This record gives structure tokens, sequence and C-alpha cells, in this order.
RNA sequence: AUUGACGGAAGGGCACCACC
């Protein structure tokens, strides 16, 4: 194993090139599906239960997933698919140590997924005054609050739409995610591709996330995107009642969110401002009662758009669209050997290894 | 064949009663329709029911509201109270529940005042100044 | 030509202040450098969990 | 084997549940009296979603409905309340046909006949009274009553010796012989007063129970005493059961079942834990109905709710 | 789909201040048909929040004691305001609204306590502020004027939605920051 | 103020003392049993009675309150 | 030495006939 870049916080946050056009499209593909406005506007002292549903898991790298393989090697040299680029753009803001592979065979720059002592998984409250204990097995333990985290962002993305009702067909089918059988749970996620410029041959062939379509009020297409957050004890990291004040202090329940998960809320805005989808659905969820997982209430959603609400994480695009040319720069002079970027855990600075012999 | 109630609202000194009985979708206050009632400026206030609840809850009802009392805001409010109201009761009597519920959950998460009445009312005049809390102008040298 | 501004959020109101009462006392947490809880006046109806705009950071207050 | 379980709850009240009731007629309709001065006939859709739906509410009283009984045809039934008053409903058009209005104070309980010729209530003001199917006081009790409120009054079905069981805040439980009108058995064995009588559906028992915490079982052949169960806390409400030898009563926030064979609790039915901290009582259990089947325990609560135990093998 | 005055979308504003958030309700559950309601808003502490913007924007326009009570009016002149923001700027008229009380408002005032020393201000007093001083610039640049109201009104919000010092609300809120910040 | 005055507590204490027998933790029942046993001579004075009556008896169950003297003390064999 | 009143004394509380 060797080492070949390391570069702090500090020069992430002064690091900018605002040289994004406005994006084109490649493809297309997925089946859709509408929504219900009654779980909507499912609001505080008006409760309903979180059940489970099933999802069918799509998470694939570019090269092994069909649809970019017979795309990648055609055209364009950098290449990242969805929910990927984020970990680059949220350096100054996180605290913990993502993974990712970025292998520079020839000219070729595409991400992929790997792992090296951290997961993809959701990580909750990482970077909050007085964080959780997080000590052993318990309830609140990083694992298996991380799990529940996860259990709710898959069950509630299928619980909040019409998922029962005939799903929208989109021209092109999605080859190879969830098609090999017609396991007829295929939720309502599409997938697009999308290119624009950032420099150097950064023709970015990006994959998009569409976790649905909400039909408007005049009626037409407009697609949304389901994401949810999740209560607990809230004696600790300074937290604030959700079944109390929802209804009518809700600012403060996002400014406390923002204040605790900023790595996490970063991560889902860089997803849903470049999928260019038209509204960001929030959901509120809190546990039936305090000290007792496994058991969950949906509390309500909130529509804002995935612009207007990357204002309000106060995170500027061009920085972020900056410090990932930056890091291309920093792997630019790097060979065929891919790059496992494994930051640091304790001391939040950016880092990557060379792999030796193709390491995984 | 008696499928009929009669149901009140109230806005401070005004009382409209409304009577609503079987039908085919026909809203008239004092004789004249829903939408020639007078101060026009607040005429969404006047329709908001019938936009909040759709037109196919409307239309196997007669509606009749007869008002009287109080000025003209306050008696639109009391139109509107009125007519709200005794949808409600219709639907309770005469159909189902579960319905009445449904109906009942949507006008009041849009506004209370379409079915619970607001108990302002005038205060006393007292005999220190020109009205209820105001004084008369003192004097000092 | 000064440092930008910031954000805050009140934690607790302590009570107020002002020769008239005008003025409550809070304790607010910034939201990008997640510690040092500090003590600012602030005009008007405040309660817990507002978010104030601060034109001037690193400023304790009267007390 | 035999115990119970929570089969849902039935939403849709704004006060306690002070009384439940079945019928034999139909199977899919219960009707449940409660202090948000309604009374609701449901309907058992007996689905994931919700166990029962709300089908039609009843709002004649002014205050807290006490009590509730549906006839043997389940055609019309019969509601007492704190304003005093009596009505007899008609559940078809959902309105009142009768209206009782002899009593002076609150009316705590109602009773039928079998045969629903004659019927009989009780009240704050230490008087049981029968009335007929027409509307008219036809003779109110006097002499020997109880010396305080009357909280239960019951008939019995069975054709030999026609009685009206009643019991009181008296801490006494009086057998009325019906021809007559007149005292025949008086029970002193409660020390705190009672909520609750109830009648054997084979005409040979009788249950009682209150503030004591204990359950008395009394003949009603030769009024003698049997034995005397212990509940936990308030004996709130008495059920028999119909197809089996079980009693059942709402102690508190539990409901227990005694069998009465080999006189042991078979179940101890509790609701689940919520509200974690220990800074409230839970809601207590105030009344108990079995469908004619017996295989459903409808169960009146104080948190506004009715839940619906079903009994397993 | 509620929409203002029959007209006016209420899904797509965008409050892109986080502070503001809470205080400025114009979506979601605060939809509604027209500026006027039964308020009992002045019953508790804070329920004016509750508030939809536009029914304040309409209360604090009967002002100077010869518009006191006269609601209707005040409503068919932000009604016509609005138009005329629609056909002046070419978006809705209510994020205009929102973007003029974002900007208007003051966040650091000076209070006296004796020489003023400088307090911050609170979200709420800020949205009070704002409204206030955009109602009585308008207010002020259509007295003794041959423009109307509603004019005066949708020119004062559009020069303070877009940021400019020509309107009045920008000029007093650059002059409490002014002495504010001159005076800590 | 919501602040009882000494005639609806001193009542309210007396009321407990003799008939603790036949009061629950039920606001209504607990009014219609003091409607029946006290002579109060108006409806709101009644209500405060037996409101305070209620919140006494919710403190009963937790140890004795310093004030009342009741047949209590008697199961207290420790 | 005590009770009242007063102090261009020293601490607490209250009031849109006081203020903010
Ligand atoms: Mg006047
Ligand atoms: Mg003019
Ligand atoms: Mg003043």
């Amino acid at each position: 194993w060797e080492v070949k870049e390391e570069m702090d916080f500090p020069q992430l946050m002064k690091m900018r090139y605002l040289e994004v056009s406005e994006p084109q499209d490649i493809e297309c593909c997925g089946a859709l599906e509408y929504y219900d406005k009654a779980f909507d506007r499912i609001t505080t002292r008006s409760e309903k239960p979180l059940r489970s549903i099933k999802r069918i898991f799509h998470t694939v790298t570019t090269t092994d997933d069909p649809v970019i393989r017979k795309l990648a090697k055609t055209q364009g040299n950098v290449f990242a698919t969805d929910a990927i680029l984020a970990t680059l753009m949220s350096c100054t803001r996180s605290v913990y140590s993502w993974d990712i592979v970025v292998q520079r065979v020839g000219s070729k720059l595409f991400f992929d997924k790997r792992d090296n002592s951290d997961f993809d998984l959701l990580t909750v409250s990482e970077t909050a005054n007085e964080p959780p204990q997080d000590e052993g097995n318990s309830f609140n333990s990083p694992r298996n609050l991380a799990m529940e985290a996860t259990y709710i962002n898959h069950n509630f993305s299928q619980q909040c739409l019409r998922m029962g009702k005939e799903r929208y067909n989109f021209p092109n089918p999605n080859p190879f995610v969830e098609d090999d059988m017609d396991k007829n749970e295929i939720a309502s996620v599409a997938y697009r591709y999308r290119r624009w410029k950032l420099g150097d041959d950064i023709d970015l062939i990006v994959r998009c996330e569409h976790d649905g379509v909400m039909t408007g009020a005049n009626g037409e297409v407009s697609f949304i995107n389901i994401k949810t957050l999740n209560e607990w004890d809230s004696r600790h990291c300074n937290g604030v009642d959700w079944r109390q004040k929802l209804d009518s202090q809700r600012g403060a329940v996002i400014a406390t969110e923002l204040k605790n998960n900023s790595y996490k809320l970063a991560r889902w805005t860089c997803c849903a401002l470049l999928a260019g989808s038209e509204y960001l659905k929030l959901g509120y969820v809190s546990r039936y009662h305090v000290k007792d997982s496994s058991r969950h209430v949906i509390l309500g959603t909130q529509q804002f758009k995935p612009n207007e609400f990357a204002s309000q994480i106060n995170l500027s695009v061009e920085n972020a669209w900056g410090i990932l040319r930056c890091v291309i720069d920093i792997c630019m002079k790097l060979e065929e050997g891919k790059y496992l970027i494994l930051k640091d855990p304790n001391k939040q600075v950016i880092r990557v290894y060379s792999l030796p012999d193709g390491t995984f | 064949p008696l499928q009929s109630v009669q149901v009140f609202g109230r806005k401070k000194t005004a009382t409209a009663v409304a009577h609503c009985k079987r039908g085919n979708g026909l809203i008239k206050v004092n004789g004249r329709p829903l939408e020639m009632i007078e101060p026009r400026t607040l005429q969404y206030k006047l329709l908001e029911p019938v936009l909040l609840l759709g037109k196919e809850r409307f239309a196997g009802v007669d509606i009749r509201v007869r008002v009287k009392g109080g000025g003209h805001v306050a008696q639109i409010y009391a139109i509107r109270q009125s007519i709200s109201k005794a949808l409600v009761a219709y639907y309770q009597k005469y159909v189902d529940e579960a319905s009445k519920k449904e109906i009942k959950d949507i006008l009041i998460q849009y506004d209370r005042t379409l079915l619970v009445a607001d108990p302002r009312r005038c205060e006393s005049k007292k005999f220190g100044g020109p009205g209820a809390r105001a004084r008369y102008q003192k004097s000092y040298r | 030509r000064v440092q930008p501004i910031k954000l805050a959020r009140v934690t607790k109101v302590l009570g107020r202040t002002g020769s008239q009462g005008q003025c409550t006392q809070v304790r607010v947490e910034f939201m990008d450098d997640t510690s040092r809880s500090i003590i600012r006046n602030v005009k008007g109806p405040v309660r817990e969990g507002d978010v104030l705009t601060l034109l001037e950071s690193e400023r304790e207050a009267r007390r | 084997t035999e115990q119970m379980t929570l089969r849902g709850t039935l939403k849709g009240h704004n006060g306690w549940v002070t009384q439940i009731a079945t019928t034999p007629q139909f199977p899919d309709m219960i009707l449940s009296a409660s202090r948000d001065k309604t009374i609701i006939m449901w309907k058992l859709t007996r689905d994931e979603t919700n166990y029962g739906i709300p089908q039609r509410a009843l709002r004649g009283h002014s205050h807290f409905v006490s009590d509730v009984v549906i006839s043997s045809d389940g055609q019309f039934a019969l509601s007492g309340s704190w304003d005093g008053t009596l009505r007899l409903w008609d559940l078809t058009t959902g309105t009142t046909t009768r209206r009782f209005v002899g009593h002076t104070k609150d009316v705590l309980s109602v009773a039928f006949s079998s045969d629903n010729r004659q019927i009989v209530s009780g009240s704050r003001d230490k008087t049981i009274k029968l009335w007929n199917t027409l509307g008219v006081c036809k003779y109110t009790v006097q002499d020997e009553s109880h010396s305080e409120w009357v909280s239960c009054v019951r008939f019995s079905p069975n054709s030999s010796n026609p009685i009206i069981v009643s019991c009181g805040w008296d801490k006494l439980v009086k057998v009325w012989n019906l021809a007559n009108c007149k005292l025949k058995t008086n029970h002193i064995g409660h020390t705190g007063y009672l909520n609750t009588v109830t009648v054997s559906p084979d005409g040979s028992l009788c249950a009682s129970g209150g503030k004591d915490g204990q359950a008395m079982l009394w003949d009603l052949n030769e009024g003698k005493h049997l034995y005397t169960l212990d509940g936990g806390d308030i004996i709130n409400a008495l059920c028999f059961s119909p197809n089996r030898y079980w009693l059942c009563a709402a102690t508190g926030p539990s409901i227990k079942i005694w069998d009465l064979e080999g006189k042991i609790i078979v179940d101890e039915l509790k609701q689940e834990v919520i509200s974690t901290s220990s800074k409230a009582e839970p809601p207590q259990c105030t009344s108990l109905a079995w469908s004619a089947d017996g295989q459903t325990l409808f169960a009146g609560y104080t948190d506004n709710l009715v839940r619906v135990w079903q009994v397993t093998i | 789909d509620i929409k203002l005055f029959g007209k006016w979308s209420t899904d797509d504003v965008q409050i892109n201040d986080i502070s503001l958030q809470d205080y400025i309700a114009v979506k979601e559950k605060y939809a509604k048909y027209l500026p006027h309601s039964a308020g009992r808003y002045a019953a508790k502490r804070f329920r004016k929040a509750q508030c939809p913007i536009v029914e304040r924007l309409t209360n604090s326009m009967m002002m100077h004691g010869r518009n006191n009570g006269k609601k209707l009016m005040t409503v068919r002149i932000v009604k016509h305001a609005f138009e005329i923001i629609h056909l002046l700027t070419g978006e809705n008229p209510l994020q205009v609204l929102v973007n003029a009380i974002i900007n208007s408002g003051p966040r650091e005032d000076s209070t006296r306590i004796g020489r003023r020393q400088a307090v911050d201000v609170s979200p709420l007093r800020r949205v009070n502020q704002a409204i206030w001083l955009l109602c009585t610039g308008a207010r002020e640049a259509a007295f003794r004027n041959i423009k109307t109201i509603a004019e005066c009104l949708a020119d004062e919000l559009i020069n303070a939605a877009k940021g400019s010092s020509n309107s009045y609300a920008i000029k007093k809120k650059d002059e409490l920051e002014r002495v504010a910040k001159s005076n800590r | 103020g919501r602040v009882r005055t000494k005639t609806v507590k001193k009542a309210a204490r007396v009321i407990i003392e003799k008939y603790y027998t036949r009061l629950g933790n039920d606001f209504h029942t607990n009014k219609r049993v003091c409607e029946e046993i006290a002579i109060i001579p108006s409806k709101k004075l009644r209500n405060k009675i037996a409101g305070y009556v209620t919140h006494l008896m919710k403190r009963i169950q937790r140890g004795p309150v310093r004030g009342i003297s009741i047949k209590l003390q008697e199961e207290e064999r420790e």
C-alpha cells in the first residue's frame, strides 16, 4: 500500500472552479409511480405507523452495471454515479471517514465503491455539539442506529407513494438494475444519465436518482425524491421534541437537524441537486416512545426546492465543484493503479491510498 | 322523503340558518345565488366550503340559507359556518359517520371557524371614556 | 472589511434585561463551529429554537 | 393455551366508555355509550386497517350516557344518562321514540326484561322505578330501598322466580320479587360501594363488585353466598360469559377472568406499556361485554378507546 | 391547490433565509384564498407567527386613523399591487413579497441603555419591522402624489426584493444597521 | 390566578377526612359525592372544592399529605 | 424605650390613571 495524496479541509474551504454549464442529457430510464397527498398531509396529533416494505437493492458500480458499461467506454472520460461526488463535496462538513475508489486507468477517471473500514450507509449525528456516547452494543450504537436509519429510508421511501397503483413506464428500461427477473417489488426509483462540462475532458457521465413522481395540481410529470430523518432520545445532542413542535415550530426542527447532521444533509442535498428533481420531500420519523427502537411513526412531510434548500444548508455549489476539480487534479498525476480514498477518521483530513496489485 | 336538517351559524350578532334537504346541487342565500352576495371582494370566503369539499359532496343536496342580523362581513361568516355545519349534520344524520368524519377533518384542518362559532362579542362602554377601555383625556395645571 | 455574518440557534432563554426590560438574554449555539455557546442580547420576542443572524460574532454580552 | 390476544381497537370517542352492549341477532354491530354525550353504533369490518368503524351516532342526552342495552330483537336500544332521563332509540332511523322523564337525578343504570315488556332503572336519587315500553312510570319502590345511590340494576333471564337484582353505594345487594315489587332477600357482605351487579346466563348465580376490590358470588335460588374472589383494584364492571363458565371483571387497568370451576385466574389481560415515564396511572377499564358466540371480549376504557380481546385455543 | 386571490400559486415560493423560515407563513398549510380571516391571533404570544404573511401585510395597511378598520380596501389594494408586481417583474408576487421581507428586515439594532449599545434582533421582530417598514414606505410614497397606493406598494416592495437603495425600507434598514454598527 | 383560597382547601380537607371511602380520582363522581354530602350554596364553589378533592386524592396515593388524618395510618404497619 | 410620620437614606414588590 502506497500513500499518494493528502489534503485537509482548510484547503478544500478555499478551492473553487465555477465552470458548470446548463446540463445536457444522455438517456433516461426507469418506470415511475405516483404519490398520495393524504399520506403527505399526515401531521402532528394525527399519527400513522411505519410498516416494513421490501427494498430491492440497486447499488452497483458503474463498470459492472450493464447500462453504464455500454456507455462509459464509448464517450466521456470522467464518470461518477449518483451520491458519490458528495464525498468530495462535503469534505469541509464531514468529520468521519468515507471510502471510494477512483481508478485512473489510462485517461479514464471513473469512481467506484470500495470498502476500507467504512461503509456507504447513512451516518447520523456525526458532527454535533456534545456527540452521542455510542458505547458498546447500546440502543444508540453507531452501526445499529445507522441500520435503523437505513431501515427508515428504505421503508418510508416505499410507504409514502401509491406503490400499489399502476406504475408509469418511461420509454427506456433499466437494464440489469433489478431486471433479470421481474420480482414485482421493483420500486419507482429511476435513473437518468446526464453530462455536463467541468474542465479537461470532464464531461461527467453521471447517474441520477428519482424516488418517485408527484402528479401536479394541474396535472403533469413532476419528479420528486423521498428521504427522511429520524428522532431518538431528545435529551442528547441538544435536541428538541418533534411531537410537540413540528406543527408550529418546524423551522427550529430543521435548524437543529442542520446543526446536528451536516454531512448527512449535504450528502442528500448533492443528490437532490444533481438529479434536477422538482420537489425534495423530507419525512419526519420518530420513535413510538423514547428508549425504544424497532417501532416508528411518520410525523409529517415538508416540500422544499432542492436549490433553495441547498442555499439553506449554507452550501456553495461553486466551491463544491471546485474541490471536485481539485481532487481530480490531485488524482490526475496518478496512474492505472486505482486509489482507495480513505479519509482520516479521528482528525478530519482527506486522504487516498494507491492500491497495491489492485487491492480491493 | 323527510330528509332535511336545519342548522345555524353565528358570527357576532349575525345568525344564518341553512336548510339542507335532498335535492340536486343548489345553494342559494336569501333567494339569491351564492355568487351574487354583495361583498364580492370576499367571495372566496363564501366559496370556501364548496372549494374544499368539491361539488359531488354538494351535488345531492339542496341548501337554502336565510341570514339575519349583524353587518356584511359578519353575515357572510355566518353563511360560511351555516353551510359547512349544515352539510356536516346532513352527512352525519343521513349517509354515514365515516363520511362526516372525512369532511369534518378537511374543514377543521383548513379552518376551525367553519364548524365552531367565534365567541367574541362587543364589550360594554364604561362611564369614563368613549368606549370599553379608552378614557377621556386628563388634564393637569 | 469585517468578518462574514453567522447563524446561531437559541438553546435556552435566560431571562430579560435592560433598563426598561426591553432586551432578553439567551445562549446561542453556532451552526458552523458546533461549539462556543455564547450569551447574546436580543431585542424583540424570542423563544427556544429561534435562529439568529449575528452581524458580528465573537462578542460576548453584558454578562 | 386458551389465553386471549389484542385483536385491535375501536377509536372514535371523545370521553370514557361507560358501557358496551351486544345482541345475539346481529353479530356485526355493537353499541358503546360514552361521556361525549353520544352513543355509537359500530360496524365490525374485521380487516387489517381497522377492526371497527363508527357507523351511526346517537346524540340525544345533554350529559354523560351511563348505561345502554339492546333489546332481544336487536332493533330498539335503551339508554340512561346523567341528565336524569331514559331514551328508547330506534336503531334503523337513529332517532329516539320514547323519552322517560320520571327520575329527578342522574340515572346510573338501565335494564330490559327478557321479553322486553317492562323495563327498570336505577339512579342517584336512591329509587328503583319500573316502566313499560309505552313511557309511563308504573311503580317506584320506596319502602326498604337503598339508603344511598343505586348503581346497577338488572333482571334475571329465567322463567322461575322472575326477580330484579340491584346493588348500590350502601354496600348492599337487594333481590326484588318482580310480581309484587317487594323485597325478598338482602345481602350484607360487601365492605365498600358497589359499582356493578351481574346475573349468570343460566339464571343460577349472581356476582357483585366494587371499591373493596373483591367479587362476591351469591346464589339466586336460596340467597346464600358461595365464595368470594379478590381483584387487584376497584371493580368497575363485571360480566359473565355465555358459552363458557367464566366470570370477567375490570379491576383497575387490567381485566381478570376467574374460572368458576377451579376458581383460578385463567388470564389477566393487560394493556401494552405506553407513557414510559412513571408519572401517571394507566387508563382504567370501565365496561365489559361478551359476544353471543363467546369468542370476543369488548372492553371500554378511559383513553376513549374500546379494545377487542379475542380468545385463542 | 389553494391559490391566493384565485390566481397566485403558493408551493413554488422559497424562503431562502433559514432564520425567517417559521415566521413567513406562506405554504402547505398556510395557503388561503384571501388575506382575510377572523383571526384571534393576538390572543396568545407568538400566535401571530401562524398568520398568513399577506394577512399581516393587509393588517398593517389599515393605518393613520382614516383607514382604520377598512380591511376590504386594503385587501383590494394588496390584490391590485400583486397584479402590478406580476406585470412589472414577471414572477410570482408571493416570492417578491417574501424576498422583500427577507431583504428589508434589520438584523442588528441599538437599544437605549443609559449612548446606545448594539443588540441583536429576533426573527419575529425583524419580520414585524420589515412589514412595518414596507407599509410605511408605500404609505408615505402615495401621500400627496398622483400615484396610487397599489403602484406605490408594488414599486416599494419590488425595489425591496431586488435590494436597491431607492426603496424606503432598505434606506431605514441600512440606517439602523449603520448606527448599530457605529455604536456597538 | 387559579390559586384556591382557604375556604376551598379547608372544606376539601374536612370532606376527605370524613368521607375518604367514597372518593376516587374522578372529578365528576367527586362532584356528585360532594353535592350529596355537603351543603354548598353555589355551583362554582362546589366545582372548586371537588377539583381540590380530586387533586388531593391524587396525592393520598403517593404518601400521607401534611394536614389530613385518616384511617390510612392504621394500615402502615411497616 | 415604643407606636406613627418624614429622610435631597438602603433594599424588595406592584400599576398603560407608570414606562418599554
Ligand atoms: Mg368605539
Ligand atoms: Mg395617491
Ligand atoms: Mg411611550
